[PDB]
């Protein structure tokens, strides 16, 4: 399950 | 001007979650606007779902499935936008080009 993340999401 | 999308990809939405209750499925296009995504329908004219990368929790590209986990502040809300590409190349080609644009925003955002 190749997955990535969002850096500009902030959270 | 407005519609200055940096990159543009063509994918086929997949009925997983958000694309089931709101009826979001068919052939769309992931237009990366170096800050705001734009799901435009190939059989349409104006953008369909103008979302923002700052609201996308994360984005996975399992081989050909390029889903995008979205959280609060999303044009649709909490859920996920799964889709399918041509194969295991267009997905690894749109995830590497989209990972650099988003990395330029959070990285070039501001200290603190």
């Amino acid at each position: 399950l190749v997955i990535a993340g969002n850096p500009a999401y902030r959270s | 001007m407005g519609p200055a999308f940096k990159e543009v990809w063509q994918v086929i939405l997949k009925p997983k979650g958000l694309g089931q209750t709101k009826n979001l499925i068919g052939i769309y296009r992931l237009c990366l606007t170096s800050k705001t995504i734009s799901f435009v329908k190939l059989n349409s004219e104006a953008a369909a779902v103008v979302l923002q990368l700052m609201n996308i929790r994360r984005c996975g590209h399992s081989e050909n499935f390029f889903f995008i986990e979205v959280g609060r502040s999303a044009v649709t809300g909490p859920g996920e936008f799964w889709m399918q590409v041509d194969d295991s190349v267009v997905a690894q080609n749109m995830h590497e080009t989209i990972l650099e644009a988003m990395r330029a925003m959070s990285d070039e955002f501001r200290p603190r």
